[PDB]
DNA sequence: ATGGTGTATCGTCGCCAGACGAC
RNA sequence: GCGGCGCGC
DNA sequence: GTCGTCTGGCGAGCGCGCCGTTACACCAT
C-alpha cells in the first residue's frame, strides 16, 4: 500500500532527524480512529519505539507497548531489544529487566535472536549487553576470530601462509598521508567542488564586473527569500501535521537550511538555459537530498571520528617508514583491528522522493524574483519571477519543462564565470582507498558505493552478490582493492603543450579540439531570385550540415575543457583511482573524466607516482614499448623491433627536446602524446649516468592480439587455430587482421574476375585497419548491422568512392572468419554454436542464464522483455561474449593477485597489463603461468554440469527438459594442441 | 487586420457580434479539454477527456473516428466552435507524428463539428493562434508561452463568472489537478476569454 | 483471414457478401476520380476532377472541406465506400507532404461519407491494400507498381460490362486522355473489379 | 536597431512473440 | 528518456 | 474461452563522456 509505505517513510525520517514528539503525536492520532488504526503494521510501532529507547523515555515506550497490546498485534525481537536498551540508558530495577526477560523467552522468542537476527548499532547492542549483565553477568557471545579464507584450486597460493612474502609498500610517509586524508576528508564533506576553468582568461571591463555585481546581490536576494521561503513551508508543514495529517516536514528538515538553499542556489546555476523537464529537476533534487543526508548524517553520528582513527592504524601498512608484525593483504589488515563498515541504505519509496522532488521545485519557482528591466532604470519597481513552466516538445511526447528568463540568461553569458562545478565522487581521491570487503562497503568515503555499475537489474545482481558465500568474492574484491591502491600522478610536461595547444587555434589531428571561432562557415548567402532550379534548396542542404559540424565541435571542446581542467586541478598532487565492476567481471575506473580508459591525452598525462630503478633491462622494454606505440613495426620479432629503436634515436632525441619546434617525429604514430611520454622518458634514461640506476615512473604495455579467440582457441584445444593467435611457440608474431584481410582481399579479387562494380571499387582500398575494429568485435557479439556501420565509419575517411553503403565488406569479413574457423578454428565454431543453442533452450522455458566463474563470482543476465519473460534474442546472442569476458576478467584477476606477492605495480586496461619497466618479465612470466592453469580445468565440463544442475532439474516439462539435457551433455571433444607450450611462447601477451 | 491573424477563416464581423454561445477546444497527445461559455462569461460546462487510445503508434482512422464521435457526443450545442491551433511547422522532421496527430484530429473535428455546412455554406468551427491569446493574457517570454494555472486560480478563487451550484466541483477539479498537471483545461478557458475579449465585445 | 490483412477496418464478411452499390474514389497529388459500380458488376458511373485548390503550399481545413464538400455533393448513393491505403512509413523521413495530405484526405473522407455512424456505429467506408490491386491483377513488379494503361484498354479502346448508354462517353474520355496520368486514376476502377473478386 | 512574417531518403534479415484456427 | 557525435576494449 | 502454429514487425556488443531538442531568409525609418 502507498499509505503505509509513506507513513512508514515519514516514522523513519523522524527516528533519523530527532523529531520524536512530532511522530509520537501523528502515531496518537492516527491510532485513536477507528479508520486509520488499519494499515498500520508493526514496523511503524516498534521505529517509534526505539526512537523513545535512544533517549531515556520510559514512560513514552511504555506507552507505546500498550498501544501495541491494544492494537492486537504480537511484539517481537526488536521491540525487546528496544526495551531492553532504554533500561540500560538509565539504570533500572533488577525485576523490572527479568520480568521482561522472562516474557521474551517464554512466547518462543530466543534470548540470543536480537543479538543475531536483530540488526543494531554497537551502541545499541552495548547497551542491551550491559541491561543483561545486571542479572546474568555471565552472558557472553562467541568470539569468531579467525576469519574464511579462501581455498579454490586457482586461489590457494595466493592466501598460503608459507612462502615469500614481498608486498610493496608507498613512498610517502604517515604524516604526509594521513594530511591527504584530512584533505580528502574536507573536500568530501562539501557534495561539489570548484575548479578553475583552462578557457583563456578575458580582463573584466566595466559591464563585466557591473554583471557580477548585480548578479552577487541578485543571489543574495535570492538566499534570503529563500531561507524565508523554506521557513513558511516548514511552519505550514508542522501546522498540517498538528491536524494530523501526513507532509514531508521531516523529509524536509533532513539537513540544515543553509545546505538546502545552497542546493537549491547550486542547482538553478547549472539549469540550462533552454531548460529542463521538471519531473528530471524533481528526482535529480530529491537524490541530492538524500545523499547529502547520508554524507552529513557522519558528522553528528561520530563515525567520522572512528573512522579517521582507524584509518590513521590502518596506514602503517602502507606508509614507507610505518611497518606491521606480521605483513597481509589490505583487505584482511582492515578485516582486523575492528574497523567499521558502511551497511546498506535503504532507499526512500517512489512517490515521497517525487513529492519532495517536486515541492523543492516549486519552492525555487516560487521564491525567486529579479527586477524586469536589467537596465539602471528602476521605474515602477517590477519584479518578475526567473523561472517559468513552459509546456513544450520533447521526443514525441509533450513535457512541461522549466525556463529561465532570457534576461537571466543574458546576465549569466555577460558576466563568464572562470569556474567549473564537479561532484565529490566524480573526482579521483585524494587519499589511498578504502579496501574492498562487501558489494556495500569500499573505494569513496562517507559516501555510498556499490560494486556493480549496472543499471539495468541491479536487485538480481546485487542478489546473487549477497547469498553466495563470503569467500567466493575474495579474489574480487581484493582484485578491485589492489587496483585502487595504485598512486597516480600527473605529468606536467605534457599539459603544458596540451593547454598551450588548447588555448589557441586547436589541433584536430592530433586529438585536441578546435574553438568555435574556426567553425566552417558557408560559402556564400542566399539570393532573392535563383539563378538555377538547383539553387536556393542546396543552401539548407550545405548550411544544416555546418550547424551540425559547429555542434560537434562544440561537444568535443566541452569535453576536452572538462577533462583538462580536472587534470590541471591535480597538477601537484598525488591522486587514487578507485574501480568497479560490471555484471561480466569487466573492471572499470569510479572517476570518468579522466582515466587510464581514456584516449591518446588521457593516458599521456598519467604516470605512476612511485618509481623504480631500470635495472639490467629496463631500458630495451622502453623501447620496445615506443616502437610498439609508433606502430611501424606489428609483424616483427623483438630483436628487429629493438634494432629499429636504435636505429632512429636521433629523432627520439629530437622530439623530446623540441616537441613543437623541430621536427615532429612523434607526430604520425597511433598515440603521439604517449609516443612524446615515451621519447622524454628514453631521452632522460639515455643521457644519465647510469642507464640501470634511473628511476623510471612510465607504465609500459603489453597486450593480446586478440584476447577472445585466445581463449576459444584454449577451450577447444584446437591446434592449427592457436597458432594464429600466438597460443604456440614461434619467431614471428602471428596477426589475424592481417590474414582475415588477405582472405577477403583474394576473395574480392576472385569475385572481380567476374562481373561486379563493388569489388572492382575495392581493389587497393582494403588494409587491416578496416577491418580490425570488426574481426576484434565479432568474438564480442557484433552482427552484421554494426559492422558494416563500423566499416563504414571506416571507409568515410579514406579517397574511396561515394559507394559508402558496402554491404559486401561485413558478408565477406564474417564468410571468411567463418572459412577460417572451418580450416583452423572449427573448435570456435562448434562451441560458440553449442552455447547459442543452449542459451535459446534455457531462455525458451522462460529462465535467464546464470553461471559461475573459475574464480568464484557469480554472474547473471539481466536482459528481459517489457516476473517479466526473458528476452531471447538478446539472451542468447550474448551468452558467448559474457563468458569469454568472464574468462579474461578471470584471467586479469589471477594475474593482478599473482603479480602483487612480487613487489610489482599492475594496472589493467582490459586484455592490455600495465606495469614497471623493470617487471616486465616477470608479470610475462606470471600471465602465461596463469593462463596455463586457469586452463588446465575443464572449464567446458564445469559449465555443463552446473547448466545441468542448475537448469534442467525439475521434472514439470519433461519433453523440453531431455532435449536440454541432450544438447547440454553435447560438449565438444578437444583437439590436440599441448596448453603447456603456452609457457614458451614470446608473442602469447605484447 | 489584427483579427485576420488571430481567426483564419476569416468570417465576417456582424456573425461575431451576435454570438450567444461558444465552445473552446484544447486537445493534446494525451488528453482533451473542452469549456462552454453563454455570452455572459458564465461556465457552463467544463470538462476534460484523459484515457486514450491514440498515439500508441498506429494511426489508424477508424479509432480516430470513433474517439472523436464519443468526445462530441457529450459536446452541448453552440454558436461557435473555437479550437487551438499550434505553431508546429512540417519543416519539424522530429515532431512529424505530432504534427499528424494533430492534423487529423483538427480536420475530423472541422468535418463532425460542422454538422450543417453543405446546405448553408457557412463555416461554424474556427482556429485561433496560441500566441496571440499568450500575448494578450502577458504569458509570453521570448518566444514560448507560459503555463497560465495560477491565473485560472485567480479566476476560481468580473472578467469570468462561475454558476454557484457548479463552483465547488470545479475547485474540486482543480484540486485534481496539482499532482499532475493539465494544460490543456487551463488553456480551453483562457481561449474562450481571450475570444470574448479580442473578436467579441470589442 | 485473409481479407484481415487486406482490409484495415475488421468489417464482417455477411455484411461484405450482402452489397449493392459501391463507390470507389482514388485521391492523388493534383486530382481525384470516382466510379459507382453494383452487385452486377456494370459501371453506373465513372468521374474524374481536377478543380483541387489543396496543395499550393499553405495546409487549411476550411479550404479542405470545402471541396471536399463540392466533391462528395456530385456523388451518388451507394452501400459501400473504398478508397486507397498506400503503405508510407512514418521511419521514412521524406514525402511527409504527401502523407500529411493522404492522412487528411482520409479522415474528412471517413467522417464526412459515415453518415447515421452517431445514430448507429456501423463503418460504411473501408480502405483496402494497393499491393493487393497490384498483386490480384499481377501488373505489378516486384516492389513496385506499373501503369496499367495496357490493360484498360484491352477492356475498352466482360468483366468491365461498360453500359450501352454512356459507352459513347466512356470512349471519348478515354481518347481524349494522354497525359496527366488518368490511369493513376483509373486505379480506382482496377480497385473496385478486385473488391468484387476477392470480398464478393 | 530590430521585429515584421514565412511553411510541398532508403538500400538487411532472421527469428520469435502476439494473432487466429481447432477443441 | 530520444537523437547526433566522440573515445576504449 | 484456451492454447498451438504462423507470420510480420524489431532491432542491431558493451562501457564512458559531450551537446541539443525551436531553418534561417528579405527588409527599411
Amino acid at each position: 500500500s502507498g499509505q503505509q509505505q509513506r507513513l512508514l517513510a515519514f516514522f523513519k525520517c523522524c527516528l533519523l532527524t530527532d523529531q520524536l514528539p512530532l511522530a509520537h503525536h501523528l502515531l496518537v492520532v492516527h491510532h485513536g480512529q477507528r479508520q486509520k488504526r488499519k494499515l498500520l503494521t508493526l514496523d511503524m510501532y516498534n521505529a517509534v519505539m526505539l526512537g523513545w529507547a535512544r533517549q531515556g523515555a520510559f514512560k513514552e515506550l511504555v506507552y507505546v507497548l500498550f498501544m501495541v497490546k491494544d492494537a492486537g498485534l504480537t511484539p517481537d525481537l526488536l521491540s525487546y531489544a528496544a526495551a531492553l536498551q532504554c533500561m540500560g540508558r538509565q539504570d533500572q530495577d533488577a525485576g523490572t529487566i527479568e520480568r521482561c526477560l522472562e516474557q521474551m523467552s517464554q512466547e518462543g522468542l530466543k534470548l540470543q535472536a536480537l543479538f543475531t537476527a536483530v540488526l543494531l548499532s554497537e551502541e545499541d547492542r552495548a547497551t542491551v549487553l550491559k541491561a543483561v549483565h545486571k542479572v546474568k553477568p555471565t552472558f557472553s557471545l562467541p568470539p569468531q576470530l579467525p576469519p574464511p579464507v579462501n581455498t579454490s584450486k586457482l586461489l590457494r597460493d595466493v592466501y598460503a601462509k608459507d612462502g615469500r612474502v614481498s608486498y610493496p609498500k608507498l613512498h610517502l610517509p604517515l604524516k604526509t598521508l594521513q594530511c591527504l586524508f584530512e584533505k580528502q576528508l574536507h573536500m568530501e564533506l562539501a557534495s561539489r567542488v570548484c575548479v578553475v576553468s583552462v578557457e583563456k582568461p578575458t580582463l573584466p571591463s566595466k559591464e563585466v564586473k557591473h554583471a557580477r555585481k548585480t548578479l552577487k546581490t541578485l543571489r543574495d536576494q535570492w538566499e534570503k527569500a529563500l531561507c524565508r521561503a523554506l521557513r513558511e513551508t516548514k511552519n505550514r508543514l508542522e501546522r498540517e501535521v498538528y491536524e494530523g495529517r501526513f507532509s514531508l516536514y521531516p523529509f524536509l528538515c533532513l539537513l540544515d537550511e543553509r545546505e538546502v538553499v545552497r542546493m537549491l542556489l547550486q542547482v538553478l546555476q547549472a539549469l540550462p538555459a533552454q531548460g529542463e523537464s521538471f519531473t528530471t529537476l524533481a528526482r535529480e533534487l530529491s537524490a541530492r537530498t538524500f545523499s547529502r543526508h547520508v554524507v552529513q548524517r557522519q558528522r553528528v553520528s561520530g563515525q567520522v571520528q572512528a573512522l579517521q582513527n582507524h584509518y590513521r592504524k590502518y596506514l602503517c601498512l602502507l606508509a614507507s617508514d610505518a611497518e606491521v608484525p606480521e605483513p597481509c593483504l589490505p583487505r584482511q589488515y582492515w578485516e582486523a583491528l575492528g574497523a567499521p563498515e558502511a551497511l546498506r541504505e535503504q532507499p526512500w519509496p517512489l512517490p515521497v522522493q517525487m513529492e519532495l522532488g517536486k515541492l523543492l521545485a516549486e519552492m525555487l519557482v516560487q521564491a525567486t524574483q529579479m527586477p524586469c528591466s536589467l537596465d539602471k532604470p528602476h521605474r515602477s519597481s517590477r519584479l518578475v519571477p526567473v523561472l517559468y513552466h513552459v509546456y513544450s516538445f520533447r521526443n514525441v511526447q509533450q513535457i512541461g519543462i522549466l525556463k529561465p528568463h532570457p534576461a537571466y540568461v543574458q546576465l549569466l553569458e555577460k558576466a563568464a564565470e572562470p569556474t567549473l562545478t564537479f561532484e565529490a565522487v566524480d573526482v579521483p581521491m585524494l587519499c589511498p582507498p578504502l579496501p574492498w570487503t562487501s558489494p556495500h562497503s569500499g573505494a569513496f568515503l562517507l559516501s555510498p558505493t556499490k560494486l556493480m555499475r549496472t543499471v539495468e537489474g541491479a536487485t538480481q545482481h546485487q542478489e546473487l552478490l549477497e547469498t553466495c558465500p563470503p569467500t567466493a568474492l575474495h579474489g574480487a574484491l581484493d582484485a578491485l582493492t589492489q587496483l585502487g591502491n595504485c598512486a597516480w600522478r600527473v605529468n606536467g610536461r605534457v599539459l603544458d603543450l596540451v593547454l598551450q595547444l588548447f588555448q589557441a587555434k586547436g589541433c584536430p589531428q592530433l586529438g585536441v579540439p578546435a574553438p568555435p571561432s574556426e567553425a566552417p562557415q558557408p560559402p556564400e548567402a542566399h539570393l532573392p531570385h535563383s539563378a538555377a532550379p538547383a539553387r536556393k534548396a542546396e543552401l539548407r542542404r550545405e548550411l544544416a550540415h555546418c550547424q551540425k559540424v559547429a555542434r560537434e565541435m562544440h561537444s568535443l571542446r566541452a569535453e576536452a575543457l572538462y577533462r583538462l581542467s580536472l587534470a590541471q586541478h591535480l597538477r601537484d598532487r598525488v591522486f587514487w583511482l578507485p574501480h568497479n565492476m560490471d555484471f561480466r567481471g569487466r573492471t572499470y575506473p569510479c572517476p570518468p573524466h579522466f582515466n587510464h580508459l581514456g584516449s591518446d591525452v588521457a593516458r599521456a598525462l598519467l604516470e605512476f607516482a612511485q618509481g623504480r630503478p631500470l635495472g639490467p633491462h629496463g631500458l630495451d622494454w622502453l623501447k620496445i614499448h615506443l616502437v610498439n606505440l609508433t606502430g611501424l613495426k606489428k609483424r616483427e620479432p623483438l630483436r628487429k623491433r629493438l634494432a629499429f629503436a636504435e636505429e632512429v634515436m636521433d629523432d627520439i632525441l629530437d622530439s623530446a627536446d623540441q616537441p613543437l619546434t623541430g621536427r615532429k617525429w612523434w607526430m604520425g604514430a597511433e598515440e603521439p602524446w604517449q609516443t612524446l611520454a615515451c621519447c622524454m622518458e628514453v631521452a632522460n634514461a639515455v643521457r644519465a649516468s647510469d642507464p640501470a640506476a634511473y628511476v623510471s615512473h612510465l607504465p609500459v604495455h603489453q597486450d593480446g592480439s586478440c584476447n577472445g579467440l585466445q581463449h576459444y582457441a584454449a577451450l577447444g584445444r584446437d591446434s592449427v587455430g592457436a597458432a594464429s593467435v600466438n597460443l604456440e611457440p614461434s619467431d614471428v608474431p602471428q596477426d589475424v587482421y592481417s590474414g582475415v584481410a588477405a582472405q577477403v582481399e583474394v576473395f574480392r579479387r576472385q569475385d572481380a574476375q567476374r562481373g561486379m562494380r563493388v569489388a572492382q571499387v575495392l581493389e587497393g582500398f582494403i588494409t587491416r585497419k578496416v577491418v580490425k575494429q570488426t574481426v576484434m568485435t565479432v568474438v564480442y557479439g557484433v552482427t552484421r548491422y554494426g559492422g558494416r556501420l563500423q566499416i563504414e565509419k571506416r571507409l568515410r575517411e579514406l579517397s574511396d568512392f561515394p559507394q559508402e553503403f558496402v554491404w559486401e565488406a561485413s558478408h565477406y569479413l564474417v564468410r571468411q572468419v567463418f572459412k577460417s574457423l572451418q580450416e583452423m578454428f572449427s573448435g570456435t565454431r562448434a562451441i560458440q554454436h553449442w552455447l547459442t543453442e543452449s542459451a535459446r533452450l534455457i531462455s525458451h522455458m522462460g529462465s535467464v542464464v546464470e553461471w559461475v566463474t573459475p574464480l568464484g563470482v557469480p554472474v547473471i543476465q539481466p536482459y528481459r522483455l517489457d516476473s517479466r519473460k526473458p528476452n531471447t534474442r538478446k539472451q542468447k546472442n550474448g551468452f558467448p561474449p559474457n563468458f569469454i569476458h568472464s574468462l579474461d576478467s578471470s584471467h586479469m584477476m589471477l594475474t593482478a593477485l599473482h603479480c602483487y606477492r612480487k613487489g610489482l605495480t599492475f594496472v589493467s586496461v582490459h586484455d592490455c597489463y600495465w606495469t614497471h619497466a623493470a617487471d616486465v618479465s616477470v608479470m610475462n612470466q606470471v600471465c602465461r603461468e596463469q593462463f596455463v592453469r586457469l586452463h588446465s580445468e575443464p572449464i567446458l565440463q564445469d559449465l555443463s554440469r552446473f547448466l545441468v544442475k542448475r537448469f534442467c532439474s525439475e521434472p514439470q516439462k519433461i519433453l523440453e527438459a531431455s532435449q536440454l539435457k541432450e544438447t547440454l551433455q553435447a560438449v565438444p571433444k578437444p583437439g590436440a594442441f599441448d596448453l603447456e607450450q603456452v609457457k614458451r611462447s614470446t608473442y602469447f601477451f605484447s | 487586420r489584427f483579427l485576420r491573424k488571430l481567426l483564419k477563416p476569416d468570417i465576417e464581423r456582424e456573425r461575431l457580434k451576435a454570438v450567444n454561445s461558444i465552445i473552446s477546444i484544447v486537445f493534446g497527445t494525451r488528453r482533451i479539454a473542452w469549456a462552454h461559455l453563454d455570452r455572459k462569461l458564465t461556465v457552463l460546462d467544463w470538462q476534460q477527456s484523459d484515457r486514450w487510445s491514440l498515439m500508441r503508434g498506429i494511426y489508424s482512422s477508424s479509432v480516430y473516428l470513433e474517439e472523436i464521435s464519443s468526445i462530441i457526443s457529450k459536446m452541448p450545442k453552440a454558436d461557435f466552435y473555437v479550437l487551438e491551433k499550434t505553431g508546429l511547422s512540417i519543416q519539424n522532421s522530429s515532431l512529424f507524428p505530432i504534427l499528424l496527430h494533430f492534423h487529423i484530429m483538427e480536420a475530423m473535428l472541422y468535418a463532425l463539428l460542422n454538422k450543417t455546412f453543405a446546405q448553408d455554406g457557412q463555416h461554424q468551427v474556427l482556429s485561433m493562434n496560441r500566441n496571440a491569446v499568450g500575448k494578450h493574457f502577458e504569458l509570453m517570454i521570448g518566444d514560448s508561452r507560459t503555463s497560465g494555472k495560477e491565473l485560472v486560480k485567480q479566476f476560481l478563487f468580473p472578467r469570468v463568472f462561475f454558476p454557484s451550484d457548479k463552483i465547488v466541483h470545479y475547485r474540486q477539479m482543480f484540486l485534481s489537478t496539482e499532482l499532475q498537471r493539465v494544460e490543456e483545461l487551463y488553456d480551453s478557458l483562457l481561449q474562450a476569454i481571450a475570444f470574448y475579449e479580442l473578436a467579441v465585445f470589442d
